[PDB]
């Protein structure tokens, strides 16, 4: 809601997507008007990708160490590092089932809105290298 | 709130001259048809000694002329209309004006008609060194 | 934050005078809190100079109330006929709350200079 | 004493230095020594002060020889209908840098137009006065809440005055050569008319000859209604005070008496329309005068001649069709026979019997409530009379009030005010009146000889090929011409169409039929 | 797509000319409405909910959305019934009108405009500006505009019925500007004026005044056309028509018949 989108503004200016003076360019948030907002949003793709990779690593370790617990969104800083094992439980090692339903299901739209997987098209997922032929 | 400003003996004149298109000729026709001239002007107090030059910074009368509050003589400044000076303000707002005590009953009429000679600085006819 | 007087004080004309009998006829302007126990009046508004008594019949109309009055309040409301002096009469012995309420109603209702 | 005219509204308390104070009452009092003024050099003249000057209570009733009156009497207004336009204004109060005066905000006219203007007022400066924009707020009245959003939708004033001149110009260019404003709360409207009015001696247009009613400040030139583009001042309006005419409470309750049409959608044009509706009632719903005249604007005399022709023809045809014993005329103030020769008994009635011919013109105010069972002999004839439901025998001709044209002007209450010569006011139109009758179907009856050359009968009268089935004028069989009859039929058809397009509707008793006219024809 | 004279590649979105546009648009519309209601109900705090049944609904809705895996017919049924009681909709293709509880909406138990804005943002990639979403409180005068018609509540016969009325500038424009130079000459084409008047009728009941004058102007025009046509016919050849039955076109009951429920 453009009346109080302040936290969003803070995230964007913090992670060097755009810089503050941009937000006075009225209609900055519109889509039909000002299509540069697409690039501005796209600048978060790399960080969103790192989050997913780290979630996979955690799910690996969690199955290996025999732990059961539901994964949620609000237990992950914007660097991927998890925390807050509030109600995880125990089982024999190598037999723990992490639950990742709500996580992915809610996260989904952001993946295409921010063009997350755009790294995959490079020579080796390395934003500096050229495109695969 | 505010402060009252005009006495009821001026309403017709002021209205009929604030709606007109030629305020000067309107006022002249008003007088010329049996009208009562404008009359709560501010009246000064001085020595009746100094230059005859009416337009002045400080009341400077002679034994004959009579000092008046300038701004309260410019009809334009009085009805709250715009001035015909091409640019762009009345001059009598700020000064004092001195009118021959004879005609100095109607100040606005005199201010409209007569003018100061640029040389002698006095009214053309009351008096003028020029010729 | 805190609002002072969500207010329902309508207006009446009634009787008033300088003494209990000098209360003649229709010349008073009463503000009345019509409470639970009958129409309770608070302030009186007139152009008459000063009046020591108002006279209004009871809620059942039996007796006409003998209510001594404040020294009138001085102020100059305006109408198309220019300035207009009026006098506001408080029933002596009124808390600050009812004063404030009556003043709010009147001042928001009627224009002054 | 004092007045409220030019009453200052600034909040500062100190008076003015005499050399910049417009009057002897608006000076400060340190200089006031025994009604006189003395300059005290210990204090200098200010060089920045901005005092708003209220502009109410104007009071204009002068007598100069070159200038025309602005408030006109009742008769001079009755004469100049066609030119009436309502007027109402809404206000707003000044807020911060001044208080105690109102500024015009929304303007409304009899036409359904509503203009909004940014609040502006007349401010002073140490050098001159000034027309600038000032802050304001709506009245605290609750019903005035429909004014809160309007305070940010205004227009600069010059746009507004140009629009006003243009609206008036294309409302009135084909009717009058002036404008008279009808108004109620006279004072505030006169106050508002400072913004776009200018008065002065009578003048004639440039590049046109009619009286001039526009002024341009830039070029300094006048104009009529037609040639007025880019001009922004009305030059000589006229006015009228309806409430002056002896009325009591607000115009809402007064109007509410008669007209149940004009509701009150909360604007200003609504008040304008109500005011004009009331003014029309007060002067016209009475009986029609015959001494008042009006110029023709225009083409009217054709409509009149057409009405003559159609009346003559229709009445002659009805008589020769049914042969009524007695002709109960109604609503005719001048006992003049429409068809000139008719053996039928010919009455005359009226609710206004003249002096002479009163013996002929019996007093009679018809109403179906009562006289329904009285004239059950012969047939009536309601030419342009206006009653309630007509008796089942009649030949009514009633002006429909729904048509549009520049001749009939809106009146009260739903009935409109036709204006040809002497203004006729007709009540609203409805169908319940004609519940006994049926629309007269077109026809054309003739009865005379034919062309000539032949001047006998079958068959030596000149025929041309007109094939129409309704010109009932034996001689006629399909070639049906006898020239005379043919071009006469053309003329009468044109006239009938013009009449019935002007607004008039016809009706006849249900018994009518055309064939019996043919039956008459067989000789 | 064969735009111009060359072939391009259409990226996505409908092609508003296929065999089933209006219906698929209706389906998509209902989808967005339901999605907004779901987001509204799920994004509200639970403890603030007063009614026990509604906390049961929200709780089990989160269940059936994420915890469950396959359908549960009874939940779908009772939720659909809930929506039919506190959201009632009227859908033509992408053009909706909603009659909804107001206090529920205020509390956040159904969807208001803000929810639609958010949903369109993240699921349609557009920003719905609030200058185009009307709102109405008093149910007499009806929906502010639907299918580009306005509604007015008029007393007809002996009861109070609703009527639709167009936008007058539209009818006048349609009258003045045509698209072929034989659609000009009113003489040949009086039929389209009849159709236009049929569309313009309900203006007559408007409290304004220019509005009714629109309809009456159209009627008088039709009369003028018929008169000049008979004139022309009599002129070029001499015949006069035998019978017309056209007089019913310039008289205002033939038109009002259309809005009287008995056919
Ligand atoms: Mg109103
Ligand atoms: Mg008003
Ligand atoms: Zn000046
Ligand atoms: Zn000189
Ligand atoms: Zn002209």
């Amino acid at each position: 809601d453009e009346g109080n989108c302040d936290t969003l503004k803070e995230i964007l200016v913090t992670y060097n997507c755009c810089d503050d003076d941009y937000f006075n360019k009225k209609d900055w948030y519109d889509f039909v008007e000002n299509p540069d907002i697409l690039r501005v949003y796209a600048n978060l793709g790399e960080r969103v990708r790192q989050a997913l990779l780290k979630t996979v690593q955690f799910c690996d370790a969690m199955r290996n160490a025999g732990i059961v617990g539901v994964l949620t969104l609000d237990n992950q800083d914007l660097n991927g590092n998890w925390y807050d094992f509030g109600d995880f439980i125990q089982t024999t090692p190598g037999s723990g089932v992490p639950v990742v339903d709500s996580y992915y299901s809610l996260l989904m739209p952001i993946l295409t809105l921010t063009r997350a997987l755009t790294a995959e098209s490079h020579v080796d997922t390395d934003l500096t290298k050229p495109y695969i032929k | 709130a505010g402060n009252a400003t005009e006495v009821p003996a001026n309403s017709t004149v002021l209205s009929f001259c604030a709606f007109a298109v030629d305020a000067a000729k309107a006022y002249k026709d008003y007088l010329a048809s049996g009208g009562q001239p404008i009359t709560n002007c501010v009246k000064m107090l001085c020595t009746h000694t100094g230059t005859g030059q009416a337009i002045t910074v400080t009341p400077e009368a002679n034994m004959d002329q009579e000092s008046f509050g300038g701004a309260s003589c410019c009809l334009y400044c009085r009805c709250h209309i715009d001035h015909p000076n091409p640019k762009g303000f009345c001059d009598l707002k700020g000064k004092y004006v001195q009118i021959p005590t004879t005609c100095a009953n109607d100040p606005v009429g005199f201010t409209l008609k007569n003018t100061v000679c640029t040389v002698c600085g006095m009214w053309k006819g009351y008096g003028c060194s020029c010729d | 934050n805190n609002e002072l007087s969500p207010v329902a004080l309508r207006q009446m004309s009634c009787a008033a005078g300088t003494t209990q009998t000098a209360c003649t006829d229709d010349n008073a302007l009463a503000y009345y809190n019509t409470t639970k126990g009958g129409r309770f009046v608070l302030a009186l508004l007139s152009d008459l100079q000063d009046l020591k008594w108002a006279r209004f019949p009871k809620s059942d109309g039996t007796g006409t109330i003998y209510t001594e009055l404040e020294p009138p309040c001085r102020f100059v409301t305006d109408t198309p006929k220019g300035p207009k002096v009026k006098y506001l009469y408080f029933i002596k012995g009124l808390n600050n709350l009812n004063r404030g309420m009556v003043l709010g109603s009147l001042a928001a209702t009627v224009r002054l200079q | 004493n004092v007045t409220g005219l030019f009453k200052d509204c600034s909040k500062v308390i100190t008076g003015l230095h005499p050399t910049q104070a417009p009057t002897h009452l608006s000076v400060d009092t340190k200089f006031k020594t025994e009604g006189l003024c003395v300059d005290i050099p210990g204090i200098p003249k200010d060089m920045t002060y901005r005092r708003l000057i209220s502009m109410m209570g104007f009071k204009m009733n002068y007598q100069v020889n070159g200038y025309p009156n602005m408030f006109i009497t009742r008769e001079e207004a009755i004469r100049h209908v066609r030119a009436w336009i309502g007027f109402d204004v809404e206000g707003c109060h000044a807020t911060r840098e001044a208080v105690g005066t109102n500024l015009p905000l929304q303007l409304g006219f009899s036409t359904g137009v509503n203009l909004v203007a940014v609040p502006t007022g007349y401010v002073d400066t140490p050098n001159n006065t000034d027309f600038s924009r000032v802050s304001a707020k709506p009245p605290p009245g609750d019903q005035f809440k429909h004014l809160i959003p309007l305070m940010y939708k205004g227009l600069p004033w010059n746009v507004v005055r140009i629009k006003i001149v243009q609206m008036l110009s294309d409302t009135l260019k084909n009717l009058s050569d002036r404008v008279v404003f009808v108004l109620w709360a006279h004072g505030f409207e006169l106050t508002s008319m400072k913004y776009f009015v200018k008065i002065g001696p009578e003048r004639t247009c440039c590049l046109c000859d009619r009286r001039a009613t526009c002024f341009s400040t830039a070029s300094d030139t006048y104009a009529c209604w037609h040639h007025s583009i880019g001009f922004d001042y009305v030059y000589n309006p006229f006015m009228i005070d309806v409430q002056q005419w002896g009325f009591t409470g607000n115009l809402q309750s007064n109007h509410d008496l008669y007209c149940q049409v004009h509701g009150n959608a909360h604007v200003a044009s609504c008040d304008a329309i109500m005011t004009r509706c009331l003014a029309v009632h007060e002067c016209f719903v009475k009986r029609v005068d015959w001494t008042i005249e009006y110029p023709i604007i225009g083409d009217e005399l054709k409509i009149n001649a057409a009405c003559r022709k159609v009346q003559h023809m229709v009445v002659k045809a009805a008589l020769l069709a049914d042969k009524f014993p007695v002709l109960h005329d109604i609503g005719n103030p001048k006992a003049i026979k429409c068809v000139p020769q008719a053996d039928v008994e010919w009455k005359f009635y009226d609710a206004q019997p003249c002096s002479d011919k009163a013996y002929k013109i019996e007093e009679l105010f018809y109403s179906y409530a009562t006289h329904s069972d009285k004239f059950t002999d012969g047939v009536c004839l309601f030419w342009n009379c206006n009653v309630d439901r007509y008796p089942a025998n009649s030949i009514v001709c009633r002006f429909d009030t729904r048509v549009l044209s520049n001749l009939n002007l809106p009146g009260c209450d739903g009935g409109s005010l036709y204006v040809n010569k002497h203004a006729f006011h007709t009540p609203a139109f409805d169908k319940s009146a004609f519940v006994n009758l049926k629309q007269l179907p077109f026809f054309y009856y003739s009865d005379s000889p034919c062309e000539s050359h032949g001047k006998q009968v079958v068959s030596d009268i000149d025929y041309v090929p007109l094939k129409s089935a309704t010109c009932i004028t034996r001689c006629n069989l399909g070639g049906a011409v006898c020239r005379h009859h043919a071009n006469e039929y053309r003329l009468y058809l044109d006239a009938y169409n013009m009449m019935i397009s002007a607004g008039f509707s016809l009706w006849v008793y249900k018994q009518f039929d055309t064939y019996n006219l043919w039956n008459t024809f067989t000789r | 797509v064969m735009c111009g004279g060359s072939l391009y590649v259409k990226p996505g979105g409908t092609s508003s000319g296929d065999a089933t546009t209006a219906y698929a648009n209706s389906v998509f519309n209902i989808c967005q409405a339901v999605t907004a209601n779901v987001n509204a109900l799920l994004s509200t705090d639970g403890n603030k909910i007063a009614d026990k049944y509604v906390r049961n609904l929200q709780h089990r809705l989160y269940e059936c959305l994420y915890r469950n895996r396959d359908v549960d017919t009874d939940f779908v049924n009772e939720f659909y019934a809930y929506l039919r009681k506190h959201f009632s909709m009227m859908i033509l293709s992408d053009d909706a009108v909603v009659c909804f509880n107001s206090t529920y909406a205020s509390q956040g138990l159904v969807a208001s405009i803000k929810n639609f804005k958010s949903v369109l943002y993240y699921q349609n990639n557009v920003f719905m500006s609030e200058a185009k979403c009307w709102t109405e409180t008093d149910l007499t005068k009806g929906p502010h505009e639907f299918c580009s018609q306005h509604t007015m509540l008029v007393k007809q016969g002996d009861d109070y019925v609703y009527l639709p009325y167009p936008d007058p500038s539209r009818i006048l424009g349609a009258g003045c500007f045509v698209d072929d130079i034989v659609k000009t000459d009113g003489t040949l084409m009086i039929e389209r004026f009849v159709s236009l008047a049929i569309d313009a009728y309900p203006l007559t009941k408007h409290p304004n005044q220019e509005y009714a004058d629109v309809f009456h102007l159209y009627l008088q025009y039709i009369r003028k056309l018929h008169d000049e046509l008979t004139g022309h016919m009599l002129d070029m050849y001499s015949v006069m028509l035998t019978n017309d039955n056209t007089s019913r076109y310039w008289e205002p009951e033939f038109y009002e018949a259309m809005y009287t429920p008995h056919t």
